This record gives C-alpha cells, structure tokens and sequence, in this order.
C-alpha cells in the first residue's frame, strides 16, 4: 500500500514569485488574508521566484553556464521572496525556515507557530537534471513534492491569474484563451504550448501518493486563497491522477 | 537569436513556452572542470568488501592523480539497503529514503578519504563545488558523497518508496553538470553482460553499447540505475560512461589511460 | 553541593538500536506506546545504532581505520533510527533534533512541543578514547550523561530483552541467565561478561550527579514503557549510587 | 605608555573612556594579508552586463594571479535593486534589506567563481578568513560576496531604508582590517567625473583627489557608495583606493602593475 | 514614512556583561526577577562581554591585531554570558539562540516560548568599523540596533549602576559624579568623557526608526528591571530623538 | 581468528562481549597522518602571555614547516578559568562549562591563526579532519582549537563541575587517533620537576619518566592533565609525549628536530 502521511493536517500553500514581484499593493492584501487563515489552518507557505531569476537566467545563460548553475541562482530568488513574505508576518509568530529544517524539522515548528515560510524550490542544486538550459524542477514542482511527500491535506497554487488557459492569457494569443475550469495532470502533459505551472509539475503528479487535486488560484483576488483552503471552486482544478485507497 | 530576443522572451514568457525554451537552447556552453573525471566507487559492490578491494583502488587513485584530475564519489551498499528495508515496511516515503541513504554514503566517503587524507585528498560536500576547485588543482583529487541532494523532494519511482536517484545518478549529474571529460563506475563485474553474471551461467559480455540498445534487451535496470541510462540521453557534456570492475587491480588505471577496459554505454 | 538541575522535569527515553532493527513489528506497537505517553510526559527520545553500526564497524575495521574512526561511523546509524522514529511522531510535532540544538537549544524544542527525538551517541567524533577499537561511548553512555547532566526525572532504558541477565540470554551460555531484578553499577562494573548496556554507562554513573537509578525495560512488550516512567518495576533496576541531597 | 599601563585601563575603565582610546592607539599594527589586493568587480557595471564584460576580467585574473595575490569580491546589481525596491514599499526596515541584498552578491560570487573553478580559484565566505590564507598561498586569489555581514543589524542611512553599507564598503572594509596593500573598485566609468559622466556631457575626468576636496565638489554620492569615502578617512591600513573601468581590456592588468589608470582616492 | 514595526510587542532587555562578570551574587536575584516577568513580557534577552573582553583585547592588541579581529574577540564573551544566562533559565523553557536565528527567525521562537537569550554583540566581525583600535559596534549598540529594527516596544539596558552620570561613579572623578535621570542622546554625544553605554549607542539613536526612549537602570537592585518594563522611572531615561508618527 | 570470526561476533554478540572485543583487538593498524606532529600551544602559559611569548613561536613554526607536518592546537587559558569560575558558582555542570571553555581555546586559535595567515596555514574545525588534509600537504601545518568536542556529553571528573578533559586532551586525543608521530606539549616550564616550580624552591627536573613513576611520586596532576596520562596508557599509537618550554626561544624548532628538550613521559 501507499506510504504513511506525515502531516495529515498540514495545508501547503505556494506563493508565486510573480504575485510578490507586484509588491505591496499585491502582497499587503495577500498578507492581511493569511493572517486571517491562520487560527483556521496549519500553514506550510511557499513562495516562488519571479522576474528575479528570470535575469539571473539572462546573466547566466550569456555566461555560458549549465542548468545546474543556473538553478541555485534561481531558487536563491525564492528564498528571498520567503524572507519578505515571513517579515510581513512575523508580528503572528511566523518566520521563514530554512530547506533542511523544513525537511527535517518541520512537525515542530509548526507546533511552535500556526504557520512558516520556506522557499518553494527544492534543492537539486548542481544535480539538476540535464535537458533544458532551463532548470526544470522549480517552484510548483518543489511545493508539490514537498506537499505529496508529507501526506498534506492539500496544495493551493496561488497565481496571478484566474488559472491555467487554453493559451497565455497575457501572451500574443491571448484573444484565443479560454479559461480551464478543471484539468487533468496527463491531459496537460499532452497539450504543447506554455502553461501557468512547471511543466515537471504534472509529472511528480503522475507518480504523486497522496494529493489527488490542486488548485491554482487568483491571489490578486482577495477571498480566493480563504475559499481554496476550505475546497471551493475558484480557480482551476487539476486532477493528479491519484485515486483514494 | 540574440541575446535581446531571448532577454525578451525570459522576462515576458513563462519558463514553459517552447519559445523561451528553445532560445535558451541557443546559448553559450560553458565546462566547468573540463579536465576532470568523475570516478564512482561502488559501496556494495567495492567498500562494502573492505580492504582486499578498497586498498587496491587506494593505490590506484593516487598513482592516478599525478596524471588526472578524478573527482571521486561513493556509493551506499548494504547499510543503506537495511535503511531502505526499516523505513518502507513503517510506509515511509521515497523522500524520507533519500536522505537515510544518503548517510550512508557519508560514511563510505569518510572511510575512503581517511585513507587517502595522508596523500592530500580531502573529503568535500557533494551538493556542488565546495573545496573541490582548490583541491583540483592542489593535490589533483577530492573524494564525495555520491548520493544526490534532494532529500525530501526525492522524485519518487513509478512503483515502490526506493529512491529512483541514487549515487550512480549523483555522481553522474556531477560529471554532467561540471562538464567533466569522463565517467568512470567502479564497480564488482567486468561491465555489462547480457543477463546478471552473479545469477547466469551463460551471460555475454558486452564492450559497447548504446541506451537505446540496452532498453530493447531488457537491461534498463542491470549494472546501472535505470534512471541513470535516461539522464544520459538528456545530458549536454557527458555522452558516454564507462563501467569497469574495481576489483581487478589497475583497472581504474588502465581506464583512466584510454584502455577500453569494460564497458562502454553511449547515450547514442 | 551538586550542580543544579538545568531541567528536572524531563524524562529521557533511550531506544535501543536493535528494538529499531527489528521494523514496523516493534516500532509500530512502540509509536503507538510513545504517542499515548505525549500528554503525559515531557519526553527526550534518543535512539541507539544497532546492527548497521557492526557492519560498518566490519568494514571499518578490516580497513584498519582506528576506534576515533568508528565512533562517528557508528553514531551515523543511531541518527538514522532517530529520524525514522521522528518521521512515525511527526503527525504529534515531533522531530528528530541535531546534536548542538540538543546542547543548547533543548528547552525551548520542548516548550514548542511535547517530545523530540535525538541521536544517543554522544559527539566524541574523532576525539573517542583509546583502548579498545570499539568506540566504548556508545549509546547508553550518551543517553545518560545527558539525562544526568539535565537533571532529569530519568532515564529508561528500552531493550529487546526483559532487562541484565547474569549471561546473555541469547548466547551460548543462555541456560543459565538468570533474570536481575535489581542490580548497582558497582556490581556489574565487577562482573565480567556482556551486558546488554554499555561498559562505559557503569563509569559515567559513578560520577553521576542527580540520576540514581536507571530501568532497562523489554520495549517489545507493550505497556512497560509506560509503567517504567511511572517508576514502576517491569524490567532490572540499575542504582547509579547517586544519594539524594 | 606600556603595556601594563594599557591592561590597567582595559580592566578598570569603560571602554569610552577616552584615556583607554588613546592607550588602545598606540599599540603595536599588524597586517594580516599585507601582500594582497582586495579588488571589487561591480554587480550592476560589470556582472549584471554578462560575457562582454565577465570574460575578458576572468582572463586578466587568471592572468594576474601569477604575479599579484587577490581578494576578489563582487557586487549584486540590478536584481538587488529590485529587491529593495519590493522590500521598501512594504515598509521594511535597512536591516532587512540588508540580508536581501547579499544573497544577490553571493550569485554574482557563484557565477564568477564558476568561470574561474578550473583555474584553481574557489569562493570563500566573506565574514572573514575561512578558506583564504590557503587559497591565497596555493592559487594566489579567492572570491567573495562583497556585502557585509550586518544583516538586521544593518545601520540605516539618516534617510530611507537603503542600506547604505553595500559591497563597495564590505570590499573595502576587508582590504582595511587584513591591511592588504591596494584596494582597486572595477566600475564602467574610466573614473571619477566632475559629473555623472552617464548623463552629463561636459563631466572633466579627475585622475586624483581627497576625499575632502570630493566632498567640497558635491561628489560625496558618485562612483562609490558615499560611506566608504567617510570610512577611508578613518582606515588605518589603506588610505587610498583606485576606480577603474572594468570594461577596457587590461585595465584590471594595469592597475595591477601600479599604472594610473583611472581615479586614485586618497583618505587625504 | 517609517518602516513598520516587526515584532511590537517585543521587550528586549539587555543584561551588561559585567552585571554577569559578580556571579551567583548578582546572577542569581536577577534570574529569578527574569523568572517573573516571563509570564508578564515576551523577552529578548540579550548579554554583553564584561571583563573577558577587555582581556582579549589586551592579549590581541598586545598582538597588534587590528579592530575587525578584536570584535568576534569580544563578541564570543558576550555569547558565553548568554548560554550561562540562558542555562539558568532552562527550566523555564528558555533557550540561546544564535545570531542567524534572532536574524530570520525570532518570531517562532517567541511563538514556542516566552523568553530567548542571545548575543548583545552584532555580527560586525572582521567588517567592524576602522578609527579606533576599540571595536565600536558593542553590546548596547548592537542591541539598540535589533529593537529598533524589530520596531520592539522598548529596550531596557541592565547595567551595574543605577544609570549615567555626569563623571564615572567607580573612576578617579567619582566625587563629581551627578546622576543624571534623563538625558537625550544627542547631548550625550556632545559630552566628552566615559559614559555606561557605547559612544555608538547614541549614533545608532540619531537614525533610529521606533525607540523614543531607552532606560538604563541596575540591575543589582532587584525590582528595577521589573518597574522599568512598565515604563516606571527608576534610572537614567535616554531619549534618542525619535517622535512618535 | 579472520575476518569472517570478527564479523560473526560482531553481528552476534553485544559489543560488551569480550570476546567481540579481543577479536576487534587483532584489527589491522592504519594510521591516518603517520608523518604529522601535533603541538599543543598553552593557553595560559604562552597566548595569554601576548606578544612576547607567540612572536618568536610564530617564527618557529613558519621555519619548522618547511621540514615538518603540524597539527597546532590552541590552549584556553585565563579567560576559560573566569568562566569555570562564574558557571561553577552557579552550580552548574561540567558539560555546561565544556561549551564555555572551548570559546576561549577558538579565540586562541584565531588570534594564532591570524599571525600565520600570511604564510598560507588556516585556522580549521578540531572535532576530525576538515581541511587538514588539504592543508597539511600544500603548507604543512593548521591551527585548530584544542578543546574536545564533547560538549554536555563530558564526562565530569570524580568531584566538582571542571571538565576533566581540556586542551591538553583534545590536541593528544587527535595525535593517537591521527596515528601521528609525536605530540609535543608546548608550555612555560623547561618540562617536569618533582615538584611545582612557581611555587617550590628545590624542584629537581626531570627528563624521562612513565605515568606509573609519575603516579608514585604524586605529580598526575602537575604539569599535563592527569587524565592525558591515563589516555596516554591506553593509546595505540602516541605512546609517549614531550613537554617543552616555549618562552625558549629555538625550543620547539630543536624538539622537531629530536632533540631532547624538556621532558619526555612514556606510556610504559
Ligand atoms: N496556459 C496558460 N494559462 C495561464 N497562464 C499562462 C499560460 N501560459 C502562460 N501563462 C503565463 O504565466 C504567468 C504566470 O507566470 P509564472 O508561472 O512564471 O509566475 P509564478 O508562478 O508567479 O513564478 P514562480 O514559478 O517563480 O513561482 C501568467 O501571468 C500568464 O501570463
Ligand atoms: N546485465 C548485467 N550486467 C552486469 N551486471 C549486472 C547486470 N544485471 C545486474 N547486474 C548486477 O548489478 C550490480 C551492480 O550494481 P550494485 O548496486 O552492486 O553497484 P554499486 O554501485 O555498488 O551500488 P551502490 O554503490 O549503491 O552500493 C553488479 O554487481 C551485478 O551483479
Ligand atoms: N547480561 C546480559 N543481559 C541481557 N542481555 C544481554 C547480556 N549480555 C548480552 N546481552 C545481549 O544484548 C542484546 C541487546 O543488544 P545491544 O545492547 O547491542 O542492543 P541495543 O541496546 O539495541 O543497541 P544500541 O547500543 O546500538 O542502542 C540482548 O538482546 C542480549 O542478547
Ligand atoms: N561623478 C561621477 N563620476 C563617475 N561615475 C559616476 C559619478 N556619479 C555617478 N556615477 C555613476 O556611478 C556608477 C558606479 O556605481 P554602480 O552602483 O553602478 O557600481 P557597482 O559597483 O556596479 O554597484 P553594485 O556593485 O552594487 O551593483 C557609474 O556607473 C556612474 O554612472
Ligand atoms: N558617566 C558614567 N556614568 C555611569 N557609569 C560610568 C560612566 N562612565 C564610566 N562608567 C562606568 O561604566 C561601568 C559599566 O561598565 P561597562 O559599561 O563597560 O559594563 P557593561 O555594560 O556591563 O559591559 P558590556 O558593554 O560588555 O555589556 C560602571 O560601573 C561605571 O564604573
Ligand atoms: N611538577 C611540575 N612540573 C612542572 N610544572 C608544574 C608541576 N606542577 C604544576 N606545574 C604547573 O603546571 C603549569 C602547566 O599547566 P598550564 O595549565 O599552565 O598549561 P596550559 O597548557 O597553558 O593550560 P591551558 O592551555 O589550558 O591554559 C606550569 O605553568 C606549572 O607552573
Ligand atoms: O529553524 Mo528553528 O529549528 O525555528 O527551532
Ligand atoms: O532545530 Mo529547531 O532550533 O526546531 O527551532
Ligand atoms: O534555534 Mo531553534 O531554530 O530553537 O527551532
Ligand atoms: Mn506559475
Ligand atoms: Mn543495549
Ligand atoms: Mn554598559
């Protein structure tokens, strides 16, 4: 049978890097409803990268370095999203963790305090996988991970946009995007095309234990994240493939 | 291409367009340590046999570095194989796994650098460079760890709690992504044959042969962990391993020479 | 007069490395065991090595690699059973704690959450004595310089046996062991002959400062943890010769 | 004075007390690294403009650290400038941004320390020693993060959030406290201008000056983070640094072997 | 306008390390006052160096070794005065935390208990100001500088003597020596002569954000540390030119 | 015996068992730094003694490393006694001191560390190997802290809360487990007399002696830590050590050289 869950009661929540690239007027509404979800769950918050790593790509990639060079300096930029995003929070108890304390450690710092921040990226480092000049296990791949390894209740993928379309919604095909109210992991892998979500993302789902859906929904719409953690539809769904025991 | 039209695409595109994609395809590529070679020794089927098979390969390695760089990773054996059993009969996960085998291979690395400590070479990190550039250059080795960094955010297999990635996938994607000039295993059989020599009477050996060629025989998941054979197909640098049997003495030598001792696994 | 105690509200469980190497069979009854005793005691759970530490001592040996060589090899192992038993108690807040954190950071760990697990072994690393070329601090000794030093209520001691027999009850001279209900440090520090605790726990009780007795129990039986941090006399009864103030 | 007239006042005075100042002043000044150049490669002038600029510079390290033993620290740049950004709108505080702003100078250390790995060169902490008095004896240089170690700690400027000690000042306050013998900034500018030479046309080069006379010129804020001109004029090893432009070949080279290129700063 | 408060209801105490350096005799009333006030204020606890300090001065500087070797110097005294501070107050669930910690993640652990000790000492290390061969940065300052950063309700500093006086009350002038019960830092900084408090203090105050006002009081009189957290006037008051919003 | 009889008790019996542990004793010997020496530099008797004590034995381990390997660890001295003295009226425990104690042995080391910087020799990690290794081939000697790491795992001594085991200790610990050469304790006295010298007139040295003749005459606790003794008993490969005088000049570049110098205590 299917491993133990760690952390049954755990919610993990992944913040993008591009919503705290908006700052304040994006991430102070954003912090006043965390604040207010923290006495309703247990909190595992992770925030991506953003435009930041975006130039270091540019940088690195002129440079002539390997993907994984490039993906450390990327995940470096999660990290630092975390610290501003746990700043914001400290006056409730919360604090950023570091990687091994968020792998090793996590059970009590969550009996400490309702909820912590970490970097959504996990730590390949110079182990990367080769293939892309893009490291591809980035910041919904490490919160997908990080949240099926412990068993969590759920993951909520917390984005700029309503959800994932049929196109980019602020790309040169936006007139054509149709908006996805529900998905599935393998019938994304099949479409070509860019998405909201790292591609390697549907595949730790294909091989996923626990967490049978994720949301990804509108942080920029205050209310969405609060609806999401109690399993209102409001964003997309996508289903992992995982079935119930 | 142009360094403004793949700017513009890594500011304005997600990382998942297959425009962005293929531009940053397009760019430069760098060799870390292009002179190196990244050597594996196996901890079940070299450490774990004690001194008859290390003490050899000890000597090995420092009559090597006077002509070669080697970064030197190990593997876990049968201490990590107990690990593994405990924790998948409690319904642990693959990333719990990860990081009990990973312990293991600190050990076998810090048995093998107390041996070569007097000859300079030291024990460094393995998640990435470390004291390797000084030591490179100084005393022409450094031993590691050879399991991968990912812990917890270990990819699970389709099938099973067992770490898919493991050290001959950490050291691989050491090589890989330093630009190493070559990828040495070092394990106990002569290279690949075409059935388990330890279990089959009539195996053949094999001198050469690509991925592609040992999926359609079956041996995905023979000498090597499998998913070493599809990293292989993906990587930039290393397009090419060598497997050879540590416990004939001067093999690590000889392959270090050019000889094609072993067995030869192209990624194409 | 003798030091103060830093925490005297503490109990100190030590698990025997071969209770771990015996799987879910033992470790499953003795979580369970572990959880129901959270809201009873304020628990510091270290756990011991076990057969993986013989076998890199084979191989370690036969390297000739000296006994400051094997101790930390050996400590390795104990770490491991700890974060195993860790990751079964972390749905309960518990994780495994690093060494340096179980030096100086162990009160406010404790003040987070109910119990935490560290390793036995004490970090002597290279700095072993010489003598024999088997590391003598091993876990029991560990355990116990920490829980005296604490202060501690005690220290239980869990075995894959009923307690110190005067021979090994699995050995070739097993006919004869007789069961020790009770039994001094001095005494057994006379004896020769194996025990089921280290040589060198004799001799840090003789300098003990606060704990006068330590209880080797059968942690394959359910239920004798529980009676032992009650003080209740289900296993053999080491008196350290401490005598109170 | 004496010795045991200084230990007296040590063990009996608040350290304020001025007569312990004046004790304390006279003792005896040890350099730590007195053979060594601490040089500055600019985040946003130099790394943040890629290969055009990183590459020819990691040539004339390599090149340079035949005859010259280097402390090499870096800048963070534009990435750094965006973080403050984000960080000042929500209200934080200098000290916060401070630890924001070092994780952009330790990727610009990782990438420049990546393209000179096969040279020998490692990256080093830059708190303090660490892996330096090696290094610096085998393969003659070392690269650092520029920032200080302040983090929430930070001393805020009299205006705003912006830490004003950055990596000009972490650079200089290392060359000051080993007594390295010659503090070089790369920069983009050939040197110090009457004027911002980037938006003024009319800017007249100045190839040596005080730090008073800059400061009777409006130039406290120009070419280095202003703090650093106040903290040059109270360094007791290195009283003078050097500006260059990183962008025109061999300057680094150059300045290195005691030409004028570019601005000479002097404490007085 | 100003940077937001991080932790506002912090009370960040600083004990002087000479205030340490009389032992048990002083040690022990004021861990017992701490013990009290736990339950009424969350605590940073942060020492200062003391006499050791001035010893590794002596030594190093008789080594002539420059002012960015002088400071990690003294900084280690100030660390030892908050582990043996720390070690008496374990029972209480009080634990050290290092500098990292009180950086990134002091609000856990105020969140799993009520009080922490750290260094008073910021990390300057070898990057401490050149000018006087004295490392400037000390334990008042670096302590001032985390309050007001933290944007903490106050900050009370726990000296040897009741506060500042116009002479030092223990040197060669002490029969001039006036008590002064409020002074401005800006005045101090004018005054020329020895003061209690690092010449930096009043710096770090003139470009401070949050702190109106620091009180410096003695801590050899028990109940001064306990009224001055309630804003009772029993020292010297510093005001440091901050005004309210 | 064999391997395969070792293995068997090892899987079998309790490591109590002495038969486990007499065939542990038939092991093989592999020293890990045969050709290093260790020198402990007293805390107390020479840095706290400041310029005119560490200058000249600055100068001698920059001479001596051009013909010898040195491990150097640093003694804690006075500042370490004030602090057993403010923990212990605390009443607080010999673990608790230990922490407190190996501060003031790292200061030494930095303040070591920092004097040889410029000749390449790094302060590095005393708890095992580090950048030892490395260090010890390219510039011959490191600089650790002489304090154990045993933390609030120290075994208190019979009566009071001083950790038995200091600096002198943890530098002879690291020499028998190092397998080096010699261990030469580097203090303030010309070596043992048959009484304390500072503080008896008539003291007579000593040139050789065993811990037993030691023992029957009352000095195990003079001039080393009486538990140095007993480990020196049970050591494998450090079967006598050498005190020497440090405030002579030229006396550990003649110890280094064989000469016998200051007093020699042997194991047996
Ligand atoms: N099919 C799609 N559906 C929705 N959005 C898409 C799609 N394809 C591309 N996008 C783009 O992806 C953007 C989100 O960018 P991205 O996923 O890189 O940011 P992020 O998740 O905040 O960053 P990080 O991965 O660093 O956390 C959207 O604003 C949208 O423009
Ligand atoms: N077709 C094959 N050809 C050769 N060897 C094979 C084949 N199939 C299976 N094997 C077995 O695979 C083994 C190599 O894997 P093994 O795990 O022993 O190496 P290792 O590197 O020591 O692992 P680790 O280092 O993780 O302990 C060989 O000992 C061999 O018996
Ligand atoms: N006199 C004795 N009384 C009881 N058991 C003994 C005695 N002598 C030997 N033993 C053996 O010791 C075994 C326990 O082994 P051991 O003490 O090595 O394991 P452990 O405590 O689980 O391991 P670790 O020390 O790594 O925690 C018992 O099962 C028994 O066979
Ligand atoms: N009077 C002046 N003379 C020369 N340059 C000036 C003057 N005033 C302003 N500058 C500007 O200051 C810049 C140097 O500061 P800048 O922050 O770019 O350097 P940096 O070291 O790369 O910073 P970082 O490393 O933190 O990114 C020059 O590019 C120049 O345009
Ligand atoms: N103007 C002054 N008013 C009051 N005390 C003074 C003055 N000038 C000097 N002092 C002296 O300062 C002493 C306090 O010393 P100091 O400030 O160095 O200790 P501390 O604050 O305990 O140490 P640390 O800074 O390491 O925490 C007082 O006992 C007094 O003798
Ligand atoms: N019989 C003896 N012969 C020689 N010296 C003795 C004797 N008995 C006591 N001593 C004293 O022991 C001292 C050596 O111990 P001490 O602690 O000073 O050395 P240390 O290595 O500097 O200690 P640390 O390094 O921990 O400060 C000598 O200074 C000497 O006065
Ligand atoms: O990172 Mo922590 O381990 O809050 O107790
Ligand atoms: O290891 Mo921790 O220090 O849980 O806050
Ligand atoms: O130092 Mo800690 O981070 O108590 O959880
Ligand atoms: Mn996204
Ligand atoms: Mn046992
Ligand atoms: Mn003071």
């Amino acid at each position: 049978k299917r491993p133990i869950r760690l952390l049954p009661w755990l919610q993990v929540v992944k913040i993008g890097g591009r919503v705290m690239d908006r700052g304040a007027d994006a991430i102070l509404p954003l912090v006043e409803e965390l604040r207010k979800l923290l006495p309703e769950h247990r909190l595992l918050i992770l925030t991506g990268a953003g435009v930041r790593a975006r130039h270091v790509f540019s940088v690195g990639l002129d440079l002539g370095l390997p993907v994984g060079s490039l993906a450390p300096l990327a995940a470096s930029e999660a990290g630092q999203n975390g610290h501003i995003l746990a700043a914001m929070l400290a006056s409730e108890g919360v604090s950023y963790v570091e990687h091994p304390t968020v792998a090793d450690q996590l059970a009590i710092h969550l009996s400490a305090t309702r909820a912590v921040v970490g970097s959504a990226f996990p730590p390949y480092h110079h182990h990367e996988f080769p293939g892309s000049r893009i490291p591809p296990h980035r910041a919904d791949t490490g919160a997908f991970l990080l949240a099926d390894a412990f068993g969590a209740a759920g993951l909520t993928i917390v984005e700029n946009v309503d959800g994932i379309y049929t196109a980019d919604p602020n790309g040169p095909d936006r007139g054509q995007a149709r908006f996805l109210p529900e998905t599935s992991a393998t019938d994304l892998a099949k479409s070509e095309g860019p998405l909201p979500v790292d591609r390697a993302l549907l595949d730790v789902m294909a091989t996923a234990r626990h967490i049978e859906r994720v949301q990804v929904v509108n942080g920029l719409v205050p209310g969405r994240l609060t609806a999401a953690l109690r399993g209102e539809h409001v964003g997309t769904l996508i289903r992992t493939g995982v079935r119930p025991a | 291409n142009s360094t403004a039209e793949l700017e513009e695409l890594l500011m304005q595109r997600s990382l998942t367009d297959p425009q962005l994609q293929a531009a940053a395809a397009a760019a430069a590529d760098f060799r870390i340590l292009p002179d190196a070679t990244v050597i594996k020794i196996g901890g079940q089927s070299v450490i774990d046999r004690g001194r008859a098979a290390v003490y050899p390969l000890v000597d090995e390695i420092v009559a090597a570095r006077k002509n070669h760089k080697l970064l030197i990773g190990t593997g876990a054996g049968t201490r990590a194989r107990h690990l593994y059993s405990i924790a998948a009969g409690l319904g642990l996960p693959a990333g719990v796994l990860a990081q009990l085998g990973s312990s293991v291979a600190d050990q076998n690395a810090a048995m093998l650098g107390q041996l070569l400590a007097k000859h300079g070479i030291p024990v460094v990190g393995g998640a990435g460079l470390s004291a390797v550039p000084l030591s490179l250059a100084e005393v022409n080795a450094v031993v590691f760890s050879g399991m991968p960094p990912y812990k917890l955010w270990m990819r699970p297999a389709a099938e099973g709690v067992i770490p898919p990635y493991r050290t001959d996938a950490g050291c691989f994607l050491l090589a890989e992504q330093f630009g190493c000039k070559q990828m040495i295993f070092v394990k106990d059989e002569d290279g690949l044959y075409t059935a388990n020599p330890k279990t089959s009477k009539d195996a053949t050996f094999i001198p050469r042969i690509s991925v592609d060629e040992m999926k359609a025989k079956g041996l995905h998941d023979s000498i090597l962990e499998f998913p070493v054979l599809d990293l292989l197909q993906s990587a930039q640098h290393v397009r090419e391993v060598q497997v050879v049997n540590g416990l004939v003495p001067g093999n690590l030598t000889r392959a270090l020479a050019g000889e094609h001792v072993g067995t030869i696994i192209t990624a194409s």
